[PDB]
Order: structure tokens, then C-alpha cells, then sequence
DNA sequence: ATCGGATGTATATATCTGACACGTGCCTGGAGACTAGGGAGTAATCCCCTTGGGCGGTTAAACGCGGGGGACAGCGCGTACGTGCGTTTAAGCGGTGCTAGAGCTGTCTACGACCAATTGAGCGGCCTCGGCAC
DNA sequence: GTGCCGAGGCCGCTCAATTGGTCGTAGACAGCTCTAGCACCGCTTAAACGCACGTACGCGCTGTCCCCCGCGTTTAACCGCCCAAGGGGATTACTCCCTAGTCTCCAGGCACGTGTCAGATATATACATCCGAT
């Protein structure tokens, strides 16, 4: 009834430390900050390609979405991360 | 599906949470993949600083605090996270 | 008479919190009245975003959405 | 004179927990709403996440209305302080 | 744009004073910034509730989360006064 | 074929800016007395803008409003300078401003 | 280069005298000179980043004032 | 010789620039500035002119705006005189890096 | 004190642009009329959740009293910045061009929305048992 | 030492996300044209630059007094434990006003081509103000 992102995030910190746990307020302060990124990257991307004259998001944009919103160093892994994951997505 | 990519993040959600919020017209097929990794890095990021956070103070378990501290140590965090106030955070001493 | 109902402690309490060492005796006629602006900007906002909803009762997401507004981000609820 | 002082600037730097009474402040936030709509109601967690709030702004506004008062070779914050530190903010 | 526009709302308030091409500019852009908050304030109203529609009672509460308190108080009389005079007449 | 704007009594373009809602994507529906409340909400505030800009143009003895003049207007005014509290007028300029303490 | 120079003394003070101040110590310039580089690298990073999204080669005025609306500086008069 | 006292010939100077609307720097040392900023993100770049219009108006509306609360810092400190403590408290307190 | 020099702004003569201001022309484009589907919206029901009636109990707040240490005023010194003057650059008016963009149109192949039939992925709710707080 | 509990496991499941198949229309792209931008040259003059004096403003030192801090006693408030029988809030309902499509005559400002100021600017003229010296 109600969907979040604990699953995910779980997995993610297990595969980070594989001993540390998590508790619940934690858990929720976890998935308020990748909502709000979340938004924040989808929203940057609709008014950027709405900008332009075109109404499809493609993941360029996702590209350039990423860079106006992250600052510096945090970006300029995250890009390359994301770009990772689309190769092996296709070329697959 | 969002298995083919090496993520741990669910790309079919993240495909209807985007086509659900009108953001556009169309949505090609790389942008839920793309957006699905930045996220999962982001995560990833945060996490392993709240991890470090918590060993130092001898425990096992993440809180609030931990991840307050975490993110006014490090620059970048701060710098995006700067306006944020994380309940029942503290301060930085 | 509410306003008074936070007490030179608390304030002091706050103000120790930010590293300040000595308080002047003016300092909690000054706070008291800051507090009341910047808590009366918020509940008017949370308080239209109600409405809106036909509703009768302030949730803790209305306040949210009026923190947002104001360019500060409230985790965890 | 100033000792003690210090401690409560450390220990309170500590803790995560909250500092004004919640009752008090509870009948506040709803005094000033009855100006807006008679006959309201709050949910429990609308009242914790205001006092989470102010609280932060509070905290906020005293670290650099310290600034202020150091900036003119002082320890006391006075009023004078608050008023610099809100004018250049905005607020 | 919406010169013609605001040319014509002058002539109605000062019928003697005129109003150069970088003013003009100026008024241009805000109208057009006035607009995208409060359109983009009330998308958010919608989205909140989960409703699929924009009425008027959106834009009345944008306009009361986005304008002053007196001016707000006003545009609203104006608004409605508008949307009364076009359903009504 | 009489136009919406005659009907509502206005001056600005209501079925334009019935138009500007729908494209842009605002939601999948729009009601039919959205553009006519919108549309008389930006000719109320531009006629209180250009109001205030005209009577600052009469103050220094002109007849056309220039963009020093809606800057005048703007920061003089409470609810105004609220609202464009961080806007920049181009080719306008800040009002006199000399603190007390410097005029000896 | 030290384009930056190019930011003379008088025009620091002209700016200064537009400001309201009525006396300059002499390292308020180098001062000035480093705080008005970060703003220009923050404004001029995001336009450029507005223009290569479009596959232009040549920055424009709106590349310029998204750039600044983005950042809380929202500008009238250029479109 | 006739003389002016020290400071009345800078009051006539705010006047002056508080009253016109021009713009005070140098066109073109200005866009060389730009172009060499601009120089490292992207090379082999082109500015439509009116693009480094906007940037300068912007530019300026940011500098005079930073000069009139460095001076309410000087003024808070018993002085007349603005020194970089003055900027740096009005930057910080604005977070504009903090 | 004023008082009278000596440099400033503030009123009044003009011209002189170079625009704001209205003739035209086609475009699109809003308005009008039908039809379709379904989102409003206002019933009708169960409830969790919102308040007030009242004890205790244990803090925490309020009041008062030394007494010092920090704010503020005054005074002296001297150093760095303002005012004005005589060079020295270099920005800014105009003339030549001139390649390197930005804009529009025409054409086809690939790509994303829509729709049927699966099934294993998320949820909400059962119990432990260690983990940090007593 | 002492409990005594929230995090992690299990789960039955059902509705979400996957595979397959069609279609119609954005993307890419290639070709051309005309703007848009950049760069070199000579001339003028206005602004930047250096310099010397001088002064008045920053900074340090000393004294006084007042108000804020630390501590102890007594009062009163918040947090506590239990309850009312209110309301309010998210539930589901046939039913009908309303939204978007697909299209026909009339609309309804955007362009470009011209003039008449009007606020600019320069010369002139007083009328007002910093300065110094008694």
C-alpha cells in the first residue's frame, strides 16, 4: 500500500559494510534524501528539454541535469557512473 | 529487467514514477537506467560516510547523528545538502 | 500571553547550543519576538495548503510542504 | 563568572535532544493560528516538526550573531547583533 | 509578447504618459516570471492532492501562497470578480 | 464571434494564456475559469506597477517611464519590494542611501 | 593573464562610491578582485553548460539568464 | 591653492553615482575577463554580444549590493573605513561560501 | 558668531536627433459547434485520532545575593588614505571586410506509446534475541 | 550487573513490471543560405597612473562602574498515567455535468514602412554652499 525505497537501500548498505545495520528514523532519513533528489534531477531535466523544442527525455539530458544540479567532484563521478551502467545496459 | 545493468536500484520503478509525473512526452530507454545509477551512487556515498561516523563512536547501528555528521565533515555533501535540517541531527561541535 | 511560555532558560539553553558564552539581558525580549515572525510566516502557509484539502486538521506533511516553500528542507518528518 | 558557561556550550553541542519545554510551546503554535482559522486541529506530528524547525532557526540565527559580536571585539551579544545578523540574511 | 497588452492597461491609468522600449522589456519579463510561479505553484496544489485538473480554486491558493498579504488579498477580489462577471454574464 | 476577454471584462489575452497553460504541460486538465482568473490577476498587478512607475515619472518631471523609473517604484514600495526582493531591474539604478554617520 | 587587472582602482571605487562607502583601506581591491572571479566562474559554468546541451558553439543571453535565475539572481531586461 | 577637507568630495561622489544609471567599468577589459574565465570549460568559444551585456549587468548589480553591507559591518565595528573583515563577515553570514 | 571669497549645482535658453507612434500586409489562431468518455462531487459508514477530566511525581523555573570582569569612555600617537596636479596609456569612435556559425527544409529509418498475458517482484503482518541502555 | 526491546527474519500474496507485436512520428541527418561574430587599422581624448602633502581616523592603553554569572532555597510547572464519548479523515458509491478531441468561417495581434516629437546636451546665468581667517 505504501511503496519506498528500504529494499534498495538496505542491499546498497550491506554491500557497503557488510556488519553496520540501520535503524528506523535513519532508514527514513535515507529515503526523504533520495526523493528529494530524485526530484530535484527529474524536474531540472523537464524544464531543460522543455528549453529546447522537444518532448523527449533522453538520458543526455540526464547527463546535463546531473551537472547543473550536483557541485564539482560529487558530478563528475556520478556522470561517468551513470554512463557505466548504460553500456552494460545495451551492450549486453 | 534492471538486473542486466549491475544495479541495485529498481529501474521499472523509476521508469513509472517518471511517465507518471508528466515531466515529458516521451521517456527513451536509457534515462530510467541513468537516473536509477546516480541514485544508487549518491547512496552509496552517504552511507559509507554515516558507516565511518558510527564506527568511530563504537557503534553498530547508524542514527540521525551519525548521518548529520557525515554530511557537515564532507565538502560536497554540504555544499549540496545545504540548506537541510536532519531531525534530531545535533550540531557540529 | 503564550510568547512568554519560553522561558530565559530555553533561550539560554538555544544560545549556549550556538557557542555564544554571555547573554545580555535584552537578548530574550529580542528572541521572543524573532521566534513569533518566522513561526506565524510558517503557520499561515501550512494553514492555506489545508484549506486547499477541505480539510480540518494540520498534518505533519502540510508544515513540510510550507518549510519547502521557504527554501528549507525538512528530513525525516 | 563565565565558567560554567563553557560546560553548557560543550555538553549541550553533544546531545540531539530538544530544548524547549513542549507543552508551552505547543499552546503557542496553536495561539497563533486562531488567526488564521478558528476551530482547528493538529495532528502530533504537525506540532513536533514545527519545534524541530524553529529550534534549528534559532541555533542558526545565534552562530553568527556570535560573528557579529566578536566582529566588534566583544563576548556579550546584544540586540544590536541580532539586528545585523537578520538584516544582511534577508529576513 | 504582451505589449499590446500592458500598452493598453496604461492608457487606461495615465492616458498622458508613455513608456519607452527597455521599460516595455522590463514589464515584459514580469509578466512572463508571474506567470510561471503561479502556474508552476498551482501544478504543485494539483500534484499534492492527486487531482488531474487545474480549476480556479488552484490559482486562488497559488495566489495566496505566492503573493504579499495585501496584494494577494486584492488580486483574489479582482479574479473572482472576473470569473463571476464570465459565467454569470 | 465575440472573444473571452469581452466576456470577462479584461484587457489581457485569456485565450492565449489558456493556451500557455495547456502547452507546458501543467497538468492533463484544465478547468474553463482558470485562464479567466489568471489573466485578471496579471492585469491587476501590472496595472499596479505601471501606476506606481507613472506617478514616479510625473515626480521627476517627465512623460515617458523609463527603467529607472519602475526601480523607483518597486524598492519604494512594502509589498512590491517583497515580491521582487531579489530581482535585478537592468539599466536601473539603487536610491540615495547615505547613512547618518558619514554626513559631517 | 592577469586580465583581472583589468579591473582598475577607480572602477573598485566607483562601485564602492555606488555602494554607499565613504572610505577604502588599500587591500579592499585584491579583495574584490577574488571575490568577483568566484561569481563570474559559478554563472559563466552553468551557461556553458546551458549552451553545449543545445550543441551550440556560441553562449547566448538566455544560456545566461537561466544560468542566473538558477542561482537565485533572476534578472529583467534581456529576454 | 584652494582645498578641499578630506571626505567632502567623496559625498558629492555618492551622490553622483547614486543619482545616474551607467554602467562602470571598461567594455572591453570586461570581456576579456569573461573570455578568459570562459576559456576552460569549453575552448574555441563565441559570446553574442549581448551576452556579455547581461553578464556585466549582473556583475555589477552583485558588487554594489556586497559594498552596501560591507559598509553596515564597518559601521557595527565604531568605523568609517571598509577592510576585508568586512567583506568576509557579510559573505559569511550570507553563506555565499561560508 | 558671521562674512566673503571661491568652487558647486540648479534654472533657463536652445537645437537636435532617433526614436515612440501610428499607416499598412498577410498569416496563423482563437472561436464555434458536436460528440465521448469519465472525473467531478456529494452522498453514506466505519473508525482511528483528535481532544478534555481528572492524580501523581520530579523535575525545572523563579527569586535573591555577592562580587568580579567586561563594556565603554577618554586620551595620544602616528600612519595610511584623500585631494589635487602633471604625464602616459589605452578605451572608444568610426571604416574594412570575412570566415564560422545558427536556422530552415526534406527524407527515411529507428524508436517509444499502446495493449494483451504472465509471475515474481514489492508490500503488511507474523515472531525471535541479541545490543546498548540501562 | 539487570532487564526488556527494537532490528532482523519469515512470510502468503497480488498486483506490479516483462516479453511480444504494431504503428506512426520523433529523431537524427544532408544541403543550402544569411545572418551573426571576429579582427585589423588609424585617430582622438578621456581616463588611468604616479606623486607629494597633510591630516584625521584607527588603534592601543588606562580607569570606573555596573550588570551578568554562579550558587542556594522555594514555588509551580511540564510529563506523566489513566480515561472520555467528540469529532475528522481518508474509504467507496451511481450519477451528471463538464474536459478534450476534429473540424469551419471569421478573427486578431505580429511584421515592416514611414514621421514628430522631447529629453539631451551645450552655453549661459544666477543662487548656494565649504573654507579659512579672524
Amino acid at each position: 500500500s505504501v511503496e519506498t525505497y528500504k529494499i534498495y537501500i538496505f542491499k546498497v548498505l550491506k554491500q557497503v559494510h557488510p556488519d553496520i545495520g540501520i535503524s528506523s528514523k535513519a532508514m527514513g532519513i535515507m529515503n526523504s534524501f533520495i526523493n528529494d533528489i530524485f526530484e530535484k534531477l527529474a524536474s531540472e531535466s523537464s524544464k531543460l528539454a522543455r528549453y529546447n523544442k522537444k518532448p523527449t527525455i533522453t538520458s543526455r539530458e540526464i547527463q546535463t541535469a546531473v551537472r547543473l544540479v550536483l557541485p564539482g567532484e560529487l558530478a563528475k563521478h556520478a556522470v561517468s557512473e551513470g554512463t557505466k551502467a548504460v553500456t552494460k545496459f545495451t551492450s549486453s | 529487467r534492471s538486473s542486466k545493468a549491475g544495479l541495485q536500484f529498481p529501474v521499472g520503478r523509476i521508469a513509472r514514477f517518471l511517465k507518471a509525473g508528466k515531466y515529458a512526452e516521451r521517456v527513451g530507454a536509457g534515462a530510467p537506467v541513468y537516473l536509477a545509477a546516480v541514485l544508487e551512487y549518491l547512496a552509496a556515498e552517504v552511507l559509507e560516510l554515516a558507516g565511518n561516523a558510527a564506527r568511530d563512536n563504537k557503534k553498530t547501528r547508524i542514527v540521525p547523528r551519525h548521518i548529520q555528521l557525515a554530511v557537515r565533515n564532507d565538502e560536497e555533501l554540504s555544499k549540496l545538502l545545504g540548506d537541510v535540517t536532519i531531525a534530531n541531527g545535533g550540531v557540529m561541535p | 500571553d503564550n510568547i512568554q511560555g519560553i522561558t530565559k532558560p530555553a533561550i539560554r539553553r538555544l544560545a549556549r547550543r550556538g557557542g555564544v558564552k554571555r547573554i545580555s539581558g535584552l537578548i530574550y525580549e529580542e528572541t521572543r519576538g524573532v521566534l513569533k515572525i518566522f513561526l506565524e510566516n510558517v503557520i499561515r502557509d501550512a494553514v492555506t495548503y489545508t484549506e486547499h484539502a477541505r480539510r480540518k486538521t494540520v498534518t505533519a506533511m502540510d508544515v513540510v510542504y510550507a518549510l519547502k516553500r521557504q527554501g528549507r528542507t525538512l528530513y525525516g518528518f | 563568572p563565565g565558567t560554567v558557561a563553557l560546560r553548557e556550550i560543550r555538553k549541550y553541542q553533544k546531545s540531539t535532544e530538544l530544548l524547549i519545554r513542549k507543552l508551552p510551546f505547543q499552546r503557542l503554535v496553536r495561539e497563533i493560528a486562531q488567526d488564521f482559522k478558528t476551530d482547528l486541529r493538529f495532528q502530533s506530528s504537525a506540532v513536533a516538526a514545527l519545534q524541530e524547525a524553529a529550534e534549528a532557526y534559532l541555533v542558526g540565527l545565534f552562530e553568527d550573531t556570535n560573528l557579529c559580536a566578536i566582529h566588534a571585539k566583544r563576548v556579550t551579544i546584544m540586540p544590536k547583533d541580532i539586528q545585523l545578523a537578520r538584516r544582511i540574511r534577508g529576513e
